[PDB]
């Protein structure tokens, strides 16, 4: 039937529609964006002379276009016949391949969604699917792109993922609130992902394997899925799928990409509530697989050992589960999963691990909450003072900044400022930074300022040579460029950049937030934890924080933690897991045997 | 003198008298105050010994200053007399291993 | 290439000639593919051009001539695969499947490879030939026949040299001056000419049909 | 400018060699080795 | 070799665990029900260790 069906479509080729139609006719992504624009139009969308009389042209579009797509993706053979190699089957999958170009069903993956918003007085305001794009169009789209193309490489998979699936799980683990899970779009965000989306990336999951060079990207798809498993208004069946894909994929990726995830977990798994079950299959599963990367001090080979941090973690949760256990009243099915967990993480933990003394000041605990899981709290620059020695640094990098300026302005092509011309948009003045008035040295300090004070505030040392910056010191417009590409971070220093990145993002985050509460809704995508964010969103952040770090770093300011160990505390009869679980275990047999007594 | 290396990276220029056996280093134009005075029919290699701290690390710049000749004109019997700068492919980077 | 304008601009035949390899049945010739006669109406044929020695085939790649969905028509040195053999079918109703085919009709062709119709688009100021979905009718005219009566017994589309004496001299143009505008100028000429490919002429006779017959 | 007699009748031969911006100078060692 | 040994005082705390579950044992396998297998594996693994 499906060949007959392709046939016949095939010699009748103006069932497609204009487009795909050839001569002339443009292709599917360029149709459905047409589409919108006709629904967005009133005078094309309705006639203008329950659904009632009217159409909505535009989605009557929309759906033809996802139909067809549809009922090709239905016709395109089965895989077994491919792997056959039967002849008739690899022609009609080379006949929809021709038909249907992946870019375009990419494309139409990636287009973006209208979301349901907020507006005054508290209210909900959703827009009407009748005249929209509807997850179900993209849901053809996969279909078709997964029966005829499929994706069997990781180049393919992860670009996809970053274009089309991501963007969509973040928009659906966005409508969250109870006004706002129980409208359509939220609705039908659901059934999309879990009847598309993520069975594709459950089926895709051995592809996972081997990125680790996208850890920016596989995080987001992590938290995304875990925030959207916490979720409320999702069907028993749709848990499911989110909990089989979540378990699929986390069995593939590498031990060392699952720390921010453990990191999350740690706050929920003790809850012990109806939730914490696929968390607490999560954690077995996990620490049962990448036992040695814990256990063993050489590690697992490839993937070496943990960093402590992990280890603190596993350590937190153990103890976490096991005392919450321990209050907790009998459950069976959290009791049948719950000792799995606490056995794997015992057995991961190497018995000798001697609990950390350096803990890190202002760990972001606070970034997140809970029933919020984001909490934009920057570190106070307000009560710490600058110090007078800086003050080289500041005019220095506040300078360079002002000529990168004046490099992307003149880039932009725009002439030198000798006279204030806004009307020919020569007004920025593009002066020399000395010439610039001294009321305009704000804004290209204050932002140092700020910078600074954060580092301070954080316990950092920035520390000067006398070797390195002695001779420094000493030492009609021409920029010139301190070209700090080649400049390359330590990995101390790339972790310190990371850490004022996600202040920056924590900053930005808190001002947009106070910005929408007093406009009373609508969130904005960039409003999710520097975790959860994708590399080309961090980018900008990551590029101001590095350009801070290696500025200091030429100029020889040595930026360092600064943070000694008082003493080793060895105490292999105090700080042991083992010792502090042999302990307890002693206590709670004695306790038996009280108890038992009475 | 600490800089920024904006203007140009840092060029240090070997320079070798093989009629009297001197070793010169100049730093950026002006002569360093390390010199040697190798024996008679020495074959000097050049060479870099380098860490890494960048993707891009340095190059052997096969030039020539004021009244100098390249080093191409003393490897090659047959470009003895041409002051034409040349990196003929026998010349090769070899490294310790 | 045109053949209507032949009184003005003669054609080139010599590239327009195929032979006709194998008429192998559609199951014949997917059970081959898994491993003298007749011409009858829906057997897969495989076309090899008579000059080059490939086979016509439907190449996989397409220069999308504004169409974006017909590939392009081209040869091909293998003749392994589906892409070489077309399905043959009347094009009216008067003739139907398994009819042996005349000569004067006219025959739909279609892909094994990929279904496609080898059709004749307008798209281009030129026209092309393209294995599209819309069907373009074909009519197969003969050239030349089984026969090739003897081993002399000049043909057309024969490529001879024009001797003038007993194997004395031939005809021929100037070539080793090295000139186009001398090498117009025709003469006999004697020597080592008789082996050159300067001394080669194509007979090409004044019809499309039968135009490899010989010649009275 | 240099003069083409003493130029051609020179022993003298010169390279150079660039470490690239971003490159610590302190890990790099210029020269010649036998 | 890459893991390190348990100290002395730990050892001791392992063999109280096991006298304490062995003291818990006696006499109290009807007691203690289907969970009498758990206690006595319990019991065996320690005496291994």
């Amino acid at each position: 039937n499906a060949n007959v069906v392709v046939r016949l479509l095939i010699r009748r080729p103006e069932c497609f529609g204009p487009a795909l139609r050839g001569e002339g006719g443009n292709g599917l992504l360029a149709a459905m964006e047409e589409a919108i624009k006709i629904a967005e139009d009133p005078s094309r969308d309705g006639p203008s002379p329950e659904e009632d009389d009217t159409i909505h042209m535009g989605n009557a579009i929309m759906t033809f276009y996802s139909a067809l797509i549809d009922l090709l993706g239905r016709c395109a053979p089965e895989m077994h016949l491919i792997h056959a190699g039967k002849g008739e089957a690899i022609r009609i999958r080379s006949i929809l391949r021709s038909l249907i170009p992946l870019g375009d069903l990419v494309g139409v993956i990636s287009i973006a969604f209208q979301m349901p918003t907020i507006a005054k007085d508290g209210n909900v305001v959703e827009p009407d699917m009748s005249a929209g794009f509807c997850p179900d169009h993209k849901a053809a789209m996969v279909l078709f792109l997964d029966s005829v193309y499929g994706i069997e490489v990781q180049d393919f998979l992860l670009h996809l993922l970053e274009v089309g699936f991501l963007p969509d799980l973040r928009a659906a683990a966005s409508l969250d609130t109870a006004a706002l899970s129980a409208t359509d779009m939220a609705l039908a965000l659901n059934r999309y992902l879990c009847t598309a989306v993520l069975p594709l990336l459950t089926r895709c999951a051995p592809l996972f394997a081997g990125t680790e060079h996208h850890a920016s990207l596989i995080d987001s798809l992590l938290h995304t899925v875990y925030r959207l498993s916490k979720g409320c208004s999702l069907t028993k069946a749709q848990r499911d799928s989110i909990e089989v894909c979540l378990l699929s994929i986390c069995g593939q990726l590498r031990p060392s990409m699952m720390q921010h995830l453990l990191r999350r977990l740690v706050f929920d798994v003790p809850l012990l509530n109806e939730h914490a079950k696929m968390p607490l299959k999560l954690l077995t599963n996990h620490y049962e697989r990448c036992w040695k990367y814990y256990c063993l001090p050489g590690g697992w080979g490839n993937f070496g050992a943990a960093s402590e941090e992990e280890l603190h973690l596993s350590r937190k949760l153990f103890w976490g589960i096991f005392d919450a256990l321990s209050q907790k009243k009998y459950e069976q099915e959290l009791f049948k999963l719950a000792l799995p967990c606490l056995s794997a993480v015992a057995g991961a933990l190497p018995p000798d691990y001697m609990e950390s003394n350096y803990v890190s000041m202002m760990e972001k605990q606070s970034s997140m909450d809970s029933e919020g899981n984001f909490n934009p709290q920057p570190v106070d620059t307000s009560n710490i003072t600058i110090p007078e020695k800086l003050e080289y640094f500041i005019n220095k990098y506040a300078e360079h900044s002002h000529d990168k300026w004046s490099m992307d302005k003149l880039a932009n092509g725009w002439i030198y400022g000798e006279i204030y011309s806004d009307s020919s948009k020569v007004q920025p003045l593009m002066k020399p930074y000395k010439l610039l008035s001294e009321k305009e040295k704000e804004i290209y300090r204050w932002p140092i300022k700020e910078s600074l004070k954060t580092m301070l505030a954080w316990g950092w040392r920035i520390e000067r040579t006398r070797e390195g910056d002695s001779m420094a010191l000493y030492n009609g417009y021409s920029p010139r460029a301190i070209d700090m590409s080649n400049v390359t971070l330590s990995r101390d220093l790339h972790a310190m950049a990371e850490m004022m990145a996600e202040n920056y993002h924590n900053i930005w985050a808190k001002k947009k937030k106070m910005e929408l509460e007093s406009k009373g809704g609508g969130n904005h995508p960039l409003l999710v934890p520097y975790d959860t964010l994708t590399a080309k969103e961090k980018a900008k952040d990551r590029e101001k924080a590095q350009d801070i770090l290696k500025f200091l770093q030429i100029n020889g300011y040595a930026v360092s933690r600064g943070f000694k160990d008082l003493e080793l505390d060895t105490p292999s009869i105090e700080k042991r897991f083992a010792y502090s679980f042999l302990q307890q275990l002693i206590r709670y047999v004695d306790e038996a045997h009280q108890y038992i007594l009475e | 003198p600490g800089q920024g290396r904006n203007n140009n990276g840092l060029e240090i220029g070997c320079v070798v008298d093989a009629a009297s056996g001197l070793l010169t280093f100049i730093a950026n134009g002006k002569e360093l105050s390390t010199y040697y005075q190798v024996e008679p029919s020495t074959k000097l290699f050049p060479a870099v010994f380098a860490q890494a701290t960048s993707p891009n690390v340095f190059q052997f710049e096969l030039g020539r200053i004021k009244n100098v000749m390249p080093l191409s004109a003393g490897l090659f019997k047959s470009e003895h007399k041409n002051p034409v700068p040349q990196c003929p492919p026998r010349l090769h980077v070899q490294f310790l291993s | 290439e045109s053949t209507s304008n032949s009184k003005n601009v003669p054609p080139d035949l010599s590239i327009c000639t195929f032979v006709l390899e194998q008429s192998l049945s559609v199951r014949a010739l997917q059970e081959m593919l898994a491993n003298h006669r007749t011409l009858l109406y829906g057997h897969a044929i495989l076309l090899r051009h008579s000059y080059s020695g490939m086979y016509l085939c439907c190449l996989s790649t397409s220069r999308s001539s504004t169409d974006k969905l017909a590939f392009d028509v081209g040869l091909q040195e293998d003749t392994t695969g589906e892409a070489c053999w077309w399905t043959i079918h009347p094009a009216s109703k008067q003739r139907s499947e398994g009819e042996k085919v005349r000569v004067g009709d006219d025959l739909i062709l279609v892909s094994v490879s990929s279904e496609r119709y080898l059709h004749l688009s307008y798209g281009n100021g030129s026209l092309h030939v393209d294995a599209a979905f819309q069907q373009t009718l074909w009519s197969v005219a003969p050239i030349s026949s089984g026969s090739e009566a003897a081993q002399g017994y000049l043909i057309g589309g024969d490529v001879l040299r024009l001797l003038h004496g007993h194997m004395d001299e031939c005809l021929t143009v100037p070539s080793g001056e090295h000139g186009e505008e001398q090498r117009r100028t025709v003469h006999y000429e004697g020597g080592a000419v008789s082996v050159h490919a300067r001394s080669l002429w194509r007979l090409e006779t004044l019809r499309v049909a039968w135009s490899g017959s010989h010649i009275r | 400018r240099d003069d083409y007699d003493f130029l051609m009748q020179t022993s003298t031969y010169y390279y150079s060699v660039r470490i690239f911006p971003g490159q610590e100078p302190a890990n790099v060692w210029v020269g010649w080795i036998t | 070799c890459s893991g390190g040994h348990a100290s002395n005082k730990e050892k001791e705390m392992v063999t109280s665990l096991f006298c304490k579950l062995g003291v818990l044992v006696r006499h109290r396998i009807s007691l203690f029900g289907n969970d009498a297998t758990s206690i006595v594996n319990c019991l065996h693994i320690l005496g291994q260790t």
